[PDB]
């Protein structure tokens, strides 16, 4: 049903085959969905290092699954701003494979104690995407499952 | 916060140098730190980057000969180079990234010439 | 890949008038761009970052506003100490990352 | 055809240098190119050789510490050394082979002393 | 017996030097030979050791960057270093061990400073 | 592991009198200890090794005797050329080997 | 393996007379041998290569002819600029390749 309805941009599978997917049995088939920049879709793959892979969502090395990415600039892009979507720019250390962090605590930079107010040397970790219809294909919104 | 840099001088082609980035006020093991190059009378260029995690990305012109290192004991950032006559003829800068694009705390440059 | 270029290059501006600088980005651009000031023989310092955010210690004299491909910065006051050089940047994907583009020169 | 050579100076024992052989008129990637050594007040000696194909032969006294390289981008020949106090105390020459035995286009020497 | 030492000078951080220990009267391939370090205005410290057999023990502060070597052809002892700004800022001594604890034949020091 | 320390550190001794130096070893010690003399700007030379063995070329003026944890060296004569520095050592197990400990200074 | 040696070593030759030089090769030799000239402090230049081939830019004054083990070169004219040094060579098998042998000196 995937091919017939939704055209795809990067349809890739690791450890399994697309055509031979139907005639196989699994006990659990998960499904993780998010929205990533176009040029950062490639960070969703085994291993890899980057802003998204290391600090937001890290896939395991011995990964058995499929990654689906298709453009959404027609719908997901907003009229003049899509500041809703955010990614974790600042984190102390990398994520163990298949992990999640939703903390909005203010990051600490420097040995000086960090107060609640961001100010200087303390930053709000999450940073907002900028989505507008006139942006290039690199910075256009994408949907990855 | 101050970022005083040491090292430099003149190194013959095919030689090696290391530069240390001393930072007092910010943690090197917690911020995006990077190296910026500026040949005399020309624009700036980017060399390395070093995330809070064990990650590092290099530019194409400085890949395979340039190695970066961090030591939390001295709270300093090190860059290791295996120089070439046109690869390293510039002042080197040490900076921190606030909002993922802007480098604010730029340290004083160190002259690294090859001859 | 995107290429950052600046149109003015060298300029001549007197104390009385103002100066407007523009740098273009190929294949579109996000809202993240930083402006630097580099007096000769000195390490450059951040002047304007993000979308006209302005920075502590940077005078309200400076103000750089723009959106999309067309980006620009303008100085309102009379420029007592004649500034020298200015640059753009924008962080990119894995291979290139920080792209500064050609510099700009302004003087008396 | 001219073969101007660069590099040299003084390197401490255990150090490293590289010498580049700039040739304008002949292709380095097409001719037998070799390195010739001459200690002060003594006869000449042979160091390396570099065929048009990916082949290289070294003398016994310069094997394992001396590496040669060719770059068609700059049309130049490079020699990499990991010096020793008695291995490298001589002027170095760059030459081409016409008839498989004779070296005709000898470039100007470069002094490479160790101390 | 005399133990004259050579090498030294100034090496930039991240550089490399080698020091040779010339001994005329005792066999380097037969005695306990070792390297002793003395920063200016401070006490002495131990760096390496080299048994008659193919054995070598290093101190903790000089492990992995310091390599020792012996050549029976010249009857000399060599130490190879890959220097660091605080690892090597001292005069270096060469000695022999008589009774398994006492170093008698101490050679003249060699200044090895980094800058 | 054992730590070698010397109590006197700096001292003041005249020509007429003698001088006694002691260095202590933590967690006990064997009978193997060496004493060195290092005039400023000169390579040190062996003075006394093992258990008060004395060495050829070292004057009978010097004599250092001790046993177990407490070790000491004494100079009997008037010390014409005022000596400068002195050290202890003892060879150890794999990780540490030669341990010299803090130095000692004696002068007029 | 073969060893290249020259008999004359140092020589004394006046302007009026000529000079003859010979270099011997152990265990026989092919017909490929080159002669070089090296004025002091200058990079040597090819003078005669192969079997008396002579080279463009080398004067007809020089002529070196020989066959087999015995090889020699002779200068016919009066030698206005007194030449200094001369060498032989012959390319060999894998280990040795270019063998130059001992040099030769001729002067007034």
């Amino acid at each position: 049903v995937l091919y017939n309805f939704a055209p795809f941009f990067a349809f890739k599978c690791y450890g399994v085959s697309p055509t031979k997917l139907n005639d196989l049995c699994f006990t659990n088939v998960y499904a993780d969905s998010f929205v990533i920049r176009g040029n950062e879709v490639s960070q969703i793959a085994p291993g890899q290092t980057g802003n998204i892979a290391d600090y937001n969502y890290k896939l395991p090395d011995d990964f058995t699954g499929c990654v689906i990415a298709w453009n959404s600039n027609k719908l997901d892009s907003k009229v003049g701003g899509n500041y809703n979507y955010r990614y974790r720019l600042f984190r102390k250390s990398n994520l163990k494979p298949f992990e999640r962090d939703i903390s909005t605590e203010i990051y600490q930079a420097g040995n000086k104690p960090c107060n609640g107010v961001a100010g200087v040397n303390c930053y709000f970790p999450l940073q907002s995407y900028g989505f507008r219809p006139t942006y290039g294909v690199g910075h256009q919104p994408y949907r990855v499952v | 916060v101050q970022l005083v840099e040491s090292g430099g001088g003149l190194v013959q082609p095919g030689g090696s140098l290391r530069l240390s980035c001393a930072a007092s006020g910010l943690t090197v093991s917690s911020n995006y730190m990077n190296w910026v190059r500026q040949a005399p009378g020309k624009g700036l260029e980017w060399v390395s980057v070093f995330y809070p995690g064990g990650s590092t990305f290099y530019a194409d012109s400085v890949r395979g000969r340039f190695t970066i290192s961090r030591d939390n004991s001295k709270n300093t950032l090190y860059l290791q180079m295996n120089s070439l006559r046109a690869e390293d003829t510039a002042v080197y800068y040490c900076a921190r990234d606030h909002s993922g694009h802007a480098l604010d705390i730029w340290g004083q440059g160190t002259m690294v010439t090859v001859s | 890949d995107i290429q950052m270029t600046q149109s003015p290059s060298f300029l001549s501006a007197s104390v009385g008038d103002r100066v407007t600088i523009t740098c273009r980005a190929s294949q579109g651009i996000s809202s993240y761009l930083a402006w630097y000031q580099q007096k000769p023989g000195k390490a450059p310092k951040l002047l304007i970052y993000a979308a006209s955010t302005l920075q502590s210690g940077v005078p309200s004299r400076f103000s750089g506003s723009g959106s999309g491909t067309e980006f620009t910065l303008t100085i309102s006051s009379l420029q007592p100490e004649d500034f020298a050089t200015y640059y753009c940047q924008h962080l990119n994907s894995y291979p290139s990352m920080y792209t500064f583009g050609q510099g700009t020169k302004v003087d008396i």
